[PDB]
Parts: C-alpha cells; sequence; structure tokens
C-alpha cells in the first residue's frame, strides 16, 4: 500500500512501548516488556483505503539525546507521549519533546497522546500522588497543551484497555493522509 | 532597480522553537552504553548499521519542474569561480533543492543548510533548511528540500548575491562559499 512513517516520543515509563505493543498484537503485554519496541509495519485500512504504517519506538533516555534524532528523517507523523497519571512527563512536553519534534521535523503533524488513560480513576493513583500536592491531567489540560504547540489532534488511550488505542494511529494516518492545504511558506518576498 | 526601501526584509519572521543540541557522544560510546538491553542493541542497529572530514556535501541541484536537464553546483574543490559564475532562474517558478552529502566516521546532528541573500550588501532574507541527523556509511545521503516558489520580479527582478553554508547543532561549518544568482523572465 502507501507508507506512512509514524514516530513515537515521550518521557520514559509513559508507555509508548506497551502503546506499540497492545496495538499490533491487540493485546496488553505484562511483566516481560523491552525498552524499545522492535520497527514494525502495520497493514491498516483507514477509510477504505490500506496504508503501510512504520512504527517506530525510541529511547527517552537523555542518554541517547544524539542518537534518536536519527529516526526522524523521513517521518510524516510524530506522536508525543505523556502519561495522564505523571504532571511531570506533561511538563516535559512543551520542555523537551516538542522543541525537539519540530526542530528536526520542522511541517510535520504533531499528534499529542495522554497514555494510560484507566489510572485516571484509579483510586490508588490519585492517592500516592495526591500526597504530593499533584493530580491526574486533565482532559481541558491536554486540549490546551496540543493548542499550545500546535498540534493537528489531542487524543487520550489506555493500552491495558486498549480504549481509543485504535482512534490514535487512526488519526496519525488520517493527518497525513489529506491534511489541510500548507499555506505555501518560504514562498519568497 | 532604485533599492533604497530593502534593508527590511520585513521582521525575522522567524519561529525558533527552543531547542538544546544534544552532549557531543561518540558511536563506540553509545554503543557501549546498554549492551545488555537487547531490544536497544536492535535499535541502534536499525539506525546505525554496519585525510576526510566527517561530512562532506557533495552537491546542491536545483529541482526545477519546467526547463529540461539538471542543474547542479559540484561543491567539490574549486569554489572561488562561483564568484564569477552567473545563473539564472525564471520568475516565480517551482523549485526545490536537492542536498546531496555524505556522512563518514561519528554523527551529524541536525544538519542544516542555511542561505543568506544580499542586494548590494544587504541581507534580504536568512532561510534555514533543516536537513537532519544521519549515522556514518557508504552510500552517500539525499534530501529534498519542501516546494517552493521563486520571488516575483516587477520590483526584485535583479541579480543578487548569495552566501550559503552547511552546518548543524554542533555549530561545525561543513561547507562555505558564495554565488551570484539573478531572476529573469525567460
Ligand atoms: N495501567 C497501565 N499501565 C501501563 C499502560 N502502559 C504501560 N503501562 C505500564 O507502565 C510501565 C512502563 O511502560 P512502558 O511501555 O515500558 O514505557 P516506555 O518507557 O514509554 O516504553 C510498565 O510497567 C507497563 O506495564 C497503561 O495504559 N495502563
Ligand atoms: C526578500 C527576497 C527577495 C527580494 C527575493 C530574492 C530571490 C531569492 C532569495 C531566490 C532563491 C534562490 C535559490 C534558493 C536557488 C537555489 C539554487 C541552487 C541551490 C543551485
Ligand atoms: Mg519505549
Amino acid at each position: 500500500p502507501q507508507a506512512i512513517k509514524c514516530v513515537v516520543v515521550g518521557d520514559g515509563a509513559v508507555g509508548k512501548t506497551c502503546l506499540l505493543i497492545s496495538y499490533t498484537t491487540n493485546a496488553f503485554p505484562g511483566e516481560y516488556i523491552p525498552t524499545v519496541f522492535d520497527n514494525y509495519s502495520a497493514n491498516v485500512m483507514v477509510d477504505g483505503k490500506p496504508v503501510n504504517l512504520g512504527l517506530w519506538d525510541t529511547a527517552g533516555q537523555e542518554d541517547y539525546d544524539r542518537l534518536r534524532p536519527l529516526s526522524y528523517p523521513q517521518t510524516d507523523v510524530s506522536l508525543i507521549c505523556f502519561s495522564l497519571v505523571s504532571p511531570a512527563s506533561f511538563e516535559n512536553v512543551r520542555a523537551k519533546w516538542y522543541p525537539e519534534v519540530r526542530h528536526h521535523c520542522p511541517n510535520t503533524p504533531i499528534i499529542l497522546v495522554g497514555t494510560k488513560l484507566d489510572l485516571r480513576d484509579d483510586k490508588d493513583t490519585i492517592e500516592k500522588l495526591k500526597e504530593k500536592k499533584l493530580t491526574p491531567i486533565t482532559y481541558p489540560q491536554g486540549l490546551a497543551m496540543a493548542k499550545e504547540i500546535g498540534a493537528v489532534k489531542y487524543l487520550e488511550c489506555s493500552a491495558l484497555t486498549q480504549r481509543g488505542l485504535k482512534t490514535v494511529f487512526d488519526e496519525a494516518i488520517r493527518a497525513v493522509l489529506c491534511p489541510p492545504p500548507v499555506k505555501k511558506r518560504k514562498r519568497k518576498c | 532597480e532604485q533599492l533604497a526601501q530593502i534593508a527590511a526584509e520585513n521582521e525575522e519572521d522567524e519561529h525558533s522553537v527552543n531547542y538544546k543540541p544534544p552532549a557531543q557522544k561518540s558511536i563506540q560510546e553509545i554503543q557501549e552504553l546498554d549492551k545488555d538491553d537487547e531490544s536497544l542493541r536492535k535499535y541502534k542497529e536499525a539506525l546505525l548499521g554496519r585525510n576526510v572530514p566527517n561530512v562532506v556535501v557533495t552537491g546542491l541541484t536545483l529541482v526545477c519542474s519546467s526547463a529540461p536537464g539538471p542543474l547542479e553546483l559540484d561543491l567539490t574543490g574549486d569554489l572561488e569561480s562561483f564568484k564569477k559564475q552567473s545563473f539564472v532562474l525564471k520568475e516565480g517558478v517551482e523549485y526545490r533543492i536537492k542536498i546531496s552529502f555524505r556522512v563518514n566516521r561519528e554523527i551529524v546532528s541536525g544538519m542544516k543548510y542555511i542561505q543568506h541573500t544580499y542586494r548590494k550588501g544587504v541581507k534580504i532574507d536568512k532561510t534555514d533548511y533543516m536537513v537532519g541527523s544521519y549515522g556514518p556509511r557508504a552510500e552517500e545521503y539525499e534530501f529534498l528540500t519542501p516546494v517552493e516558489e521563486a520571488p516575483k520580479g516587477m520590483l526584485a527582478r535583479g541579480s543578487y548575491s548569495i552566501k550559503s553554508r552547511f552546518t548543524d547543532d554542533d555549530k561545525t561549518d561543513h561547507l562555505s562559499w558564495e554565488w551570484n544568482l539573478t531572476i529573469k523572465k525567460d
């Protein structure tokens, strides 16, 4: 089919690997989870046409800050991931990822994704967190962050329950297939 | 034509994103990192593989979809010649640049093509073309810039001075030279 390359960035432990695995296998991996999910292209049929989605998982460690970007050239869509129950990783979207992704991928659509949607309600979570003067990330908050880094869409999902995990990659593909007309920038003078 | 106004290519018209360049680390230091992590190795392999500086720009090719023949510049060796070489380009044509380079030893982080346009010692433009990061290999690399349109010219139809250079996040000056371009009608 047509090949649309997708890269997935975000803080460590946000769920980028479990996101790609819960998506390609249709099952949430529990214990054994690799640091980096091996590169994989999946055949999907969005809007009545097949697509060869090339999914890339990276290593968010600042230790690979120079190695990671080697994956950005030739990319059509980037997904900036962050955990909904991790205010830290949220703040880190404007401080680290958005500036990184945009600077290496100018004029490339970006999708902000709040992972671990299933933890937004969990009692335990809202306690050990609730005791650090910190609350879970709201939808409006992510929506606001999206509007701020100029993302084409904001989406929330959970790999555990595979909720909304389908639309994240449909929207990513939809963002590459037929997006709005660029402004024809750099149109000299 | 009279150009007393052109000293003011409007505001910078920039949108630079505050991005901190990556500390300097070598491929060896990279592969000796987390060597017990299988997936990481598959990840590093998927990305790197198996009297010269690190980067070498072979040549710029002007992809013009109207007039036959290519349009290149042999960025190898003698560059002074460019200062007497004249180049023309029809008015407001749809074009794009094809940068072809080669990476040798280390990684090029955030390589970019910076092109300052001049008209009588008056920089009337600063455009940045993010080419990207790449790893060393024998097969050269080829990068196409986004589709574009040359200026109009019932005004800016004069000849211009062009200064170009290839640098990156490490502020490395891989290449640099100046040439002369002119915008005609036919
Ligand atoms: N409840 C819950 N846990 C998750 C979800 N996704 C990943 N996790 C868990 O979070 C930890 C880190 O996830 P992982 O995918 O390795 O993060 P990565 O560093 O971004 O790859 C693992 O213990 C996972 O089981 C989720 O959607 N819901
Ligand atoms: C403010 C801008 C004005 C008045 C327009 C001047 C025309 C320019 C700057 C044309 C740009 C031409 C190129 C980028 C040519 C590329 C050719 C090679 C790379 C051989
Ligand atoms: Mg991962």
